């Protein structure tokens, strides 16, 4: 329909991860990731947080996953599987369709899931709060006090990442 | 199972380079034409 | 010569004049010779719902003024 | 626990102000600076009740002032506020940058005619 | 929804004329790693533009600077232990 | 490595447990344990041999998923009280979440297998730096939410580490295996008592490590790997190997030595807290350690073993390191017993 | 010629924020009745819809506080046909 | 002194690009500090009304704030209005 | 509690399953651990969001340039182990029986 | 903290973000800050086992604004006896349900 | 309605896209002295249909050695992303007034790379693997700049809105206050769009058709238009980021000529600049970026974030 389209993308997002989650072939692997990256952030983006929801698709799916793909290209062997192939891969593949079909099915007739956290079966709009939000966006706001408030989270997160340079370096050296 | 060696050093297989023999020539004009050219290369080191 | 390239050119301005007009007049079609109210803010949203609740045709681009107070 | 107290709706049917958002911003500094009494009384209400309902007749007066407001305009150069708020309109922003000589209009007659 | 349905009549439109085609008729490693690394601590300083309007800009300039900086500081050691200069 | 490039690769891990210990937000302790992954890796591969390339992969895999399992534990915590500040937890399941997940980062339940690979690969000076210091700070986050611990969930975890390396210890071989064991069969000890007082805690981890050192400076002096190597050292240096028998006397917890300092305290207050059969189990398998702590002092210097010829040599050539803190970490870890009182400084 | 430039901005978003303060208290006053007629328009739906279940307080209270909770869009709108639903949650975000 | 401006003579000489990056990001650095205008840049970045100016509930004793939006009293920005 | 989130919740739980099952490739592991982080983060943000916890904006935009710092370490450790064994397969990784 | 160098330092690195009720960037609520503002406000010097106890009622209250788990679930019963109403015909909606 | 707007933007743009490839024939002919397509239509209006209906009837070969799957989605995924990038483009109202628009273009950017990396995946032939690894590789470390680049220069303009670019470049084209990053700018584009110092692919001779090694007419139109296609916006994002004009709400028919004719002198420069310079070589598309493009994008995004800072100059983003 249309009221349940994050829970539309709620679900592509959780079929989304079973598509990689079952170890394909690490490029089609990736690729699985690739469309579960860009509906989580359709999922975020309807709940608001632009920025948020950008970075999934920039600095994470056009970014790490990248390299990632980059990396299993010119690595891995002569042969990829695909997704057929081994028998595992396609039962691991209907092993994640029953998951979610028994909830989802459990989740929209007793809307009474217990499984782990008890969880309540309504649709995704019957959770969004009230209240206008004047001339600034919350989400843009708040990741804009890095250099407000967010003191000692630059001050560590900077040292890492620098530390993150030297580590990568001293591992592939070869000694 | 086999005692571990006494310096650590686990023991070197063989070789595990990718030194593909690039085919240059009959197919390529920046040979200029009939210039085929058999040589390896460290994916770009000649 | 080298004006051989114009009409080459001229074509290409009027492939990317219909966007440029399209999307403009559209806009004054679909708002009544007016332009697309823009909402970068919450409160430039809850302006147009005021404004679109009001009017009663439910259409936020036609206004009501003076006249319709008393 | 108990029932939540909710203001019946005869008393809530209050005249609501029948304008568009350009007429509001046009005038909004004017408005703002001549009938802003009972508007504070209204927001400090707002702020220190905490309570919506404890302060429902207060905004029945926010809108009253308002309606006084534009009644006195009104009677007063009506035609240049219809200049004055369509340019407005014209805006996608509303922004006041544009509109300074139909500003101007509506200015100067409010500085000496009300 | 707008946004929805833009991205889906491209993609209807770009299936549509592929259908008509075709019926009718260590070095590279660590260049995407680096750029990983670099990219990560780019994505700090986006939140830029709006963070130039805080209250209390002064401890910004301190702090963005920083980031900057040690944007550099990565690349600098990088760039004295050999690391842009590639494996040849 | 470059001794200034190793030196801040050392400290940031130095750093990043100081984080966690001293951070009052629940991101903030990720982050600490992000920077103690982040630096413990490139010490792990200072030598550069498929053992310690192995030995990297096995750790960061089970350090960086139990890093992650600890983040879904904070943010189940977030969903159901909104609250980032370290106290006891306002959820079940999220407390169930991080104790699995902050035991793997630790190691000591059926998460164990890593640490002996994990050791065996890698050198022995980096060896005491991850079997040391790379447990305080799992260990800084459970004695701070020690309260909503589950006094089931803990306990269990406690035994199947001592009984596991109590057990498989006996047939180990190398040392750094054997050491990797003791160190499971020591995390037992502490993190039994974890739930009841944390004092005891913290007391049984300062003598612990004090007792660690003094077995892993000990053997780089040594230079050995294998009881058979080790074995040898008799010849050449018969002091080392003395102090070899009093350290694995004490880290057996024989009286007055200062392994008896963690175990009588620790069963004395579970006494207190009722658990009786409890400590009974851990004291009588902890005999499982000292049998292949005798293993070792039989053949180190109760008895001596045959040498080689050419150790002449190396009596010739005195030694070169000075091994710092060496012999007041030995006096720390034997002759403490008589002041025990002096656990009441760390409550 | 841009420093001349943004200053002249910034003395515009301040005289357009200027206007927003004037514009709120009526807008603030508006909603605040609206918010509460629409809640009370479901409590009197609310007596005629459960009066018939065996174990119903109407309008029984959700919290322990008799302080006033700010009422989220579910009690708010709920009722309300999915159009009017699809509109007010999803407006801001969809609109473009 | 000799040494260093031949240092610099050569740097520009064969690597004029770093000199460039390091002469802009040395500056960048240290005129943010004694600038004239970043005093001026956080009294414009606080007199911005984002939040309503919420009313104070009027007890006497306080002739600062001011009684009407348009009274004299209060603070101004006048001073924005000219820069 | 809304759908959405348990369809979050279950996200990690697939991506937990796959990453300790493993099939062959170190490869799919570290992709496994990539929705890990990925999962969390749609999930931090859905709770942020929807509570305007305002500084609590800074955790999304942390956790995942940490979490892409795994993926610095992670990725480099698979190349080495991919140089000396050649294929990444984890039972290659198997030297360190004893 | 385990070594709290945050209180004796007196100087702040992380609790600026740890309650919602704390400081925020231009003065905007976070959600429930009316509600966890009493809950700490009655945990204070009260101890982490006393004030789970007697600060019990505020906890459910704002956990109740948190997590909102029996609103909506009470919200379920109104729309699930709803269609369970119209579907027979017992129940006819008035024109403000529309329009 | 909206949808008919829909049509009137990407079809266009489109149509436009099939007709560049005359005049990369032509204009380069007329500097290369050469005639470029003439015979065929009259001035060569009708060269791009010939040239479009062949690879629309030519026979579309898969190579045993291509995965169908993986052949097909790489050519929708690249003239899509190409189309979809244009919604939030300025033109006087934009279609799409998304306001991290600045985030949108560059998110989706980055999503490109993924079309060449399938591609090269898909075909699986030695030499053509490694021409699309070590060009995805030039791509990714060409968006660091680029997004530094960006977050300089809007830093100073506002908030990422595409808007806000015609309101914050009134009265002064924005080049004139940050050239030295308009060419830092400006190169990047050259390099992103694969055109030469960087066609690299595409390159005639270089990679012989690089991403079109053994991908030939049919489903090869979706991969040789697509590079062509960003041109045109890359161009003519800089044209809107440093070459903005003026709008008049009362006639926005004045910014249609003017960016038109600022972002197809712009393309003309593009097409002037293949035609003036030889190609880099791998090592020193890196070294240009990591070692001269890349310090020197910082110092200056040092530089552009105190300024405001330094005269009280800063955005107002609302
Ligand atoms: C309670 C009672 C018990 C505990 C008492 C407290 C002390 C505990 C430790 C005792 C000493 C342990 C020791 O060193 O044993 C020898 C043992 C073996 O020494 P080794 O034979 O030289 O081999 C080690 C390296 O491979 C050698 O590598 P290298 O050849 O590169 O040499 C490196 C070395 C030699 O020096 C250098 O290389 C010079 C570096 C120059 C640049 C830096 C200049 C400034 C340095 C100081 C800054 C302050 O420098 C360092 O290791 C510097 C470390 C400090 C960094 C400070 C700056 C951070 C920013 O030490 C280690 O393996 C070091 C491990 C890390 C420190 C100890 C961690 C275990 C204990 C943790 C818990 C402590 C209690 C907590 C409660
Ligand atoms: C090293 C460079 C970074 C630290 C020094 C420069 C930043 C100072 C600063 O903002 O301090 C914030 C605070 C002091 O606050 P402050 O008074 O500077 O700013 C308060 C701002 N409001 C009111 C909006 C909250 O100090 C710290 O957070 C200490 C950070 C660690 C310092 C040591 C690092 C080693
Ligand atoms: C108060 C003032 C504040 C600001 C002051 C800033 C400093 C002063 C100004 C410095 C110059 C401007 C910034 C740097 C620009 C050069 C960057 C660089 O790396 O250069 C050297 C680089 C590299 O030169 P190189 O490789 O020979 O040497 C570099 C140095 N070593 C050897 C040590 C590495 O040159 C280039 O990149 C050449 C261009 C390559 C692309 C080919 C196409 C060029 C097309 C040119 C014509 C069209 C231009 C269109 C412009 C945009 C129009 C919209
Ligand atoms: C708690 C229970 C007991 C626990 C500890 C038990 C320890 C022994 C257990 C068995 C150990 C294994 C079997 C024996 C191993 C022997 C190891 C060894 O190295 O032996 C040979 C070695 C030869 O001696 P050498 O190193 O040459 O030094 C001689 C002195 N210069 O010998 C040595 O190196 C030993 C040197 C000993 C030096 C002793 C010095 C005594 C000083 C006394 C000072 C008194 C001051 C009094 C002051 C009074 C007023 C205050
Ligand atoms: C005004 C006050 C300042 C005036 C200028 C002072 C600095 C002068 C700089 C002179 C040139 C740089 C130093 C130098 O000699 O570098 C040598 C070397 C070059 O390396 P390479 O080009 O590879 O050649 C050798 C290998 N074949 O260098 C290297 O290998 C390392 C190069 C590192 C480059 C880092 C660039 C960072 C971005 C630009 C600077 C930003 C601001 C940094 C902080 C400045 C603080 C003052």
């Amino acid at each position: 329909m249309t009221m349940y389209i994050a829970f539309i993308l709620s679900t592509i997002f959780v079929i989304g991860f079973v598509g990689f989650s079952s170890k394909p072939s690490p490029i089609y692997g990736g690729l699985g990731l690739i469309v579960s990256g860009g509906v989580g952030c359709g999922i975020v983006l309807n709940f608001g947080g632009s920025f948020l929801g950008l970075m999934v698709f920039l600095i994470y799916l056009g970014g790490m996953l990248v390299v990632f793909g980059y990396t299993t290209a010119m690595a891995t062997e002569m042969y990829p599987e695909v997704w057929v192939s081994n028998k595992t891969v396609f039962g691991a593949f209907v092993s994640g369709l029953m998951m979610e079909f028994c909830m989802v099915y459990y989740a929209l007739k007793e809307e009474e899931v217990e499984i782990i956290f008890k969880f309540n079966g309504l649709g995704d709009w019957v959770i969004y709060d009230t209240g206008d939000s004047g001339f600034f966006s919350e989400e843009a706001m708040g990741i804009a006090a890095l250099y407000s408030y967010g003191t000692w989270l630059v001050i560590v997160t900077g040292w890492s990442l620098l530390i993150g340079v030297v580590v990568i370096m001293e591992i592939t050296r070869g000694n | 199972w086999k005692p571990p060696p006494w310096n650590d050093v686990d023991p070197p297989k063989d070789t595990l380079v990718s030194n593909l023999t690039l085919n240059f020539g009959p197919q390529h004009p920046a040979a200029h034409g009939v210039l085929r050219l058999v040589m390896e290369l460290s994916g770009e080191m000649v | 010569m080298w004006f051989e390239i114009l009409p080459g050119i001229a074509v290409m301005a009027a492939c990317l004049f219909i966007p440029g007009m399209a999307t403009a007049h559209i806009h004054k079609f679909t708002n009544g010779g007016k332009e697309k109210r823009v909402a970068h803010f919450s409160y430039q949203w809850n302006l147009m719902e005021r404004d679109r609740c009001i009017s009663g045709v439910n259409r936020y681009h036609v206004t009501k003024g003076l006249e319709n107070i008393d | 626990p108990g029932i939540v107290e909710l203001p019946t709706l005869e008393d809530l049917k209050v005249q609501e102000v029948k304008v568009s958002s350009s007429v509001l911003k046009a005038a909004a500094h004017h408005y703002g600076a001549q009938c802003d009494k009972p508007n504070k009384e209204f927001m400090l209400c707002r702020w220190e009740e905490k309570d919506p309902r404890r302060c429902l007749e207060e905004g029945k007066l926010v809108n009253q002032c308002a309606l006084d407001f534009f009644r006195q305009i009104k009677r007063h150069c009506a035609e240049p506020f219809t200049e004055y708020w369509t340019c407005i309109d014209y805006s996608g922003l509303q922004l006041f940058r544009h509109c300074r000589k139909q500003q101007a209009k509506f200015d100067e007659c409010v500085l000496d005619k009300l | 929804m707008n946004i929805m349905l833009t991205l889906l009549t491209n993609v209807t439109l770009a299936s549509l004329l592929v259908l008509i085609a075709f019926w009718l008729p260590m070095k590279f490693f660590l260049v995407a790693i680096t750029f990983l690394l670099f990219d990560l601590e780019i994505a700090l300083l986006l939140p830029l533009p709006w963070a130039s309007q805080t209250n209390n800009l002064k401890t910004m300039l301190t702090m963005a600077l920083f980031l900057l900086i040690l944007l550099a500081a990565s690349l600098a050691y990088e760039w004295t232990q050999k690391g842009l200069e590639w494996a040849e | 490595m470059n001794p200034i490039i190793y030196t801040t690769l050392i400290m940031t891990v130095m750093s990043g447990t100081m984080l966690v210990m001293i951070s009052s937000h629940w991101l903030l302790i990720w982050i600490g344990f992000e920077m103690n992954l982040l630096a413990m890796i490139p010490v792990l591969m200072k030598n550069f041999n498929p053992r310690a390339t192995e030995a990297a992969t096995k750790y960061f895999l089970t350090q960086a998923t139990a890093s992650m399992m600890l983040m879904m534990a904070i943010i189940i915590n977030l969903l159901y009280s909104g609250q980032w500040t370290i106290t006891k937890m306002f959820n079940p399941v999220a407390m169930t979440m991080m104790t699995m997940a902050l035991a793997m980062k630790l190691g000591l339940s059926p998460f164990h297998f890593w640490v002996p690979e994990v050791t065996q690969g890698i050198s022995l000076q980096a060896g005491l730096l991850l079997l040391t210091w790379q447990k305080l700070a799992p260990l800084s986050v459970l004695c701070q939410i020690s309260q909503s611990i589950n006094p089931n969930l803990m306990l269990t975890m406690a035994m199947l580490s001592i009984l596991i390396g109590g057990w498989g210890g006996l047939n180990q071989t190398q040392l750094r295996k054997i050491m990797a064991y003791s160190s499971i069969a020591h995390m037992g000890w502490m993190t039994a008592v974890l739930p009841y007082n944390t004092t005891m805690t913290i007391l049984n981890l300062l003598i612990y490590i004090t007792m660690t050192l003094a077995m892993f400076m000990l053997l780089i002096h040594s230079s050995a790997t294998t009881t058979l190597s080790l074995s040898h050292t008799w010849n050449k240096m018969p002091v080392i190997t003395s102090l070899m028998m009093v350290t694995l006397l004490s880290m057996g917890g024989l009286p007055p030595l200062s392994g008896f300092m963690p175990k009588w305290m620790i069963i004395q207050e579970m006494t207190k807290n009722e658990s009786i059969i409890m400590p009974t189990l851990m004291a009588m398998t902890a005999l499982l350690n000292l049998y292949f702590y005798m293993r070792l002092a039989y053949s180190s210097s109760l008895t001596m073993f045959p040498s080689t010829n050419n150790m002449k040599m190396k009596w010739q050539f005195e030694h070169t390191k000075q091994m710092k803190l060496l012999p007041t970490m030995i006096v720390l870890s034997t002759l403490v017993l008589p002041m025990t009182p002096a656990l009441s400084s760390l409550n | 010629s841009m420093m001349k430039w943004n200053r002249e901005r910034r003395r515009l978003q301040i005289e357009d924020f200027e206007a927003r303060i004037a514009l709120m208290p009526l807008f603030q006053a508006e909603k605040d009745r609206r918010v509460l007629q629409m809640l009370r328009e479901n409590l009197e739906e609310e007596a005629i819809i459960m009066k018939d279940v065996p174990d119903w307080k109407v309008g029984e209270s959700v919290f322990h506080t008799t302080r006033w909770v700010t009422p989220m869009m579910g009690e708010l709108y709920g009722l309300r046909t999915n159009e009017e639903i699809l509109s007010a949650t999803y407006g801001f975000i969809w609109y473009t | 002194a000799g040494r260093i401006a031949s240092f610099l003579k050569n740097a520009w000489a064969k690597e004029p690009v770093l000199v460039a990056s390091f002469a802009i990001g040395g500056l960048a650095i240290i005129l943010p500090s004694l600038s004239p205008y970043t005093n001026y840049a956080i009294r414009i970045n606080r007199a911005t009304p984002y939040n309503y100016p919420v009313p104070l509930r009027d007890d006497g004793n306080m002739p600062d704030v001011p009684s009407h939006p348009q009274d004299p009293q209060g603070p101004s920005l006048e001073w924005l209005k000219n820069l | 509690m809304p759908l959405v989130y348990m369809n979050i919740i279950m996200a990690f739980a697939i991506a937990l399953a796959g990453l300790l099952m493993y099939r062959s490739h170190l490869m799919s592991s570290l992709l496994c651990l990539e929705g890990m982080m990925l999962s969390l983060f749609i999930m931090s943000t859905l709770i942020i969001l929807n509570t305007h916890f305002t500084l609590a904006n800074m955790m999304p935009i942390i956790l995942l340039v940490f979490a892409a710092c795994e993926a610095a370490l992670g990725l480099s450790l698979l190349v080495m182990v991919s140089n000396t064994y050649g294929t990444d397969y984890v039972q290659n990784l198997n030297l360190l029986q004893c | 903290p385990f070594f709290d160098v945050q209180k004796r330092l007196g100087l702040d690195l992380d609790r600026w973000m740890t309650i919602q009720s704390a400081e925020q960037p231009h003065k905007i609520p976070g959600r429930c800050h009316a509600f966890e503002k009493e809950w700490i406000e009655c945990a204070h010097g009260i101890g982490g086992i006393r004030a789970e106890k007697e600060c019990k009622i505020e906890f459910d209250d704002f956990v109740e604004c948190l997590l909102r788990q029996k609103t909506m679930k009470r919200l379920s019963a109104i729309k699930r006896q709803r269609d369970k109403l119209i579907k027979e015909g017992k129940y006819t909606p008035p024109p403000h349900h529309l329009g | 309605m909206f949808m008919i707007n829909i049509l009137s933007l990407i079809i266009p743009i489109l149509l436009a896209v099939a007709f560049l490839t005359l005049v990369e024939r032509k204009v380069l002919g007329y500097m290369q002295l050469r005639k470029g397509p003439n015979v065929v239509g009259p001035y060569g209006l009708l060269q791009p249909i010939a040239d479009a209906l062949k690879l629309v009837t030519k026979e579309p070969l898969r190579p045993g050695t291509s995965s169908i799957s993986m052949f097909i989605i790489a050519p929708i995924l690249g003239l899509s992303l190409a189309l979809t990038m244009w919604v939030p483009l300025p033109m006087p109202y934009p279609l799409i007034n998304m306001n991290l628009g600045v985030l949108f273009m560059l998110a989706m950017s980055s999503l490109a790379v993924y079309s060449i990396l399938w591609s090269g995946w898909a075909s699986n032939s030695k030499y053509a693997l490694i021409g699309a690894l070590r060009a995805v590789a030039q791509t990714i470390s060409y968006e660091v700049t680029l997004a530094i680049i960006l977050l300089s220069v809007l830093l100073m303009n506002g908030s990422y809105t595409l808007s806000t670019l015609i309101t914050t470049q009134e009265h002064i084209w924005m080049i004139f206050t940050s050239w030295p990053l308009a060419m830092m700018w400006f190169i990047s584009t050259l390099a992103e769009t694969n055109r030469a110092p960087f066609d690299l692919t595409e390159g005639e001779s270089e990679l012989v058709s690089g991403f079109n090694v053994e991908y030939a007419a049919g489903p090869f139109a979706m991969f040789f238009m697509a590079e062509y296609a960003n041109i045109i916006m890359m161009n003519a994002f800089t044209a809107i980021l440093f070459l903005g004009a003026s709008h008049d709400p009362h006639t926005p028919e004045l910014y249609t000529i003017n960016f038109v004719l600022k972002t197809l002198a712009l393309t003309i420069t593009f097409l002037w600049i293949r035609a003036s310079y030889p190609r880099f070589r791998y090592d020193q598309l890196m070294h240009l970026l990591w070692k001269s493009f890349l310090p020197l994008t910082l110092a200056l995004c040092m530089w552009h974030i105190s300024l405001p800072i330094m005269t009280a100059s800063i955005p107002p983003q609302s």
